[PDB]
C-alpha cells in the first residue's frame, strides 16, 4: 500500500518506468497482461500454507508428512 | 426539407451524445476485479 500511492505523484505518471511492473501488480486495470498479479499469489501461498496445516495437524507416525510429499 | 419522428429522434441523440461517454465494464460492478472474469469488447 505505501509503495501504491507514492507511484502516483505529480498527476499516469512521470515516474512510470521506475515503478512500471511493481504497479503493474496490484491495479486490476492490467487488463491484458496475463493476470500475473499480486493478489492471486497470496492466496496461491495461502493453500501451502493450508496443506502444511495438516502436517501441523496430527503428523502421529511421522508419516502423513511424506504423504503429501510422496506427491511430490 | 421535411422533420417528422425521424429527425426529431436524431436531433435528440446528437445534442445529448455531447455530454457522457461511454460506460464501460469496470465502472459497471462498482470496484470489484473483473478482468479476472470477463474480456468483454463492445
Amino acid at each position: 500500500n505505501t509503495l501504491a500511492v507514492q507511484g502516483c505523484t505529480g498527476q499516469h505518471g512521470p515516474l512510470a518506468t521506475t515503478f512500471g511492473p511493481v504497479l503493474a501488480l496490484m491495479d486490476n486495470q492490467n487488463n491484458s497482461a496475463d493476470m500475473l498479479n499480486l493478489q492471486t499469489y497470496l492466496t496461491r501461498v495461502t493453500q501451502v500454507r493450508l496443506r502444511l496445516q495438516q502436517i501441523a495437524g496430527s503428523s502421529d507416525p511421522q508419516a502423513m508428512m511424506q504423504l503429501l510429499a510422496q506427491t511430490v | 426539407t421535411q422533420n417528422s419522428d425521424a429527425m426529431l429522434y436524431q436531433k435528440m441523440l446528437a445534442r445529448v451524445a455531447h455530454q457522457f461517454a461511454d460506460m464501460r465494464l469496470t465502472d459497471m460492478t462498482g470496484d470489484t476485479d473483473v478482468s479476472r472474469l470477463f474480456f468483454t469488447d463492445e
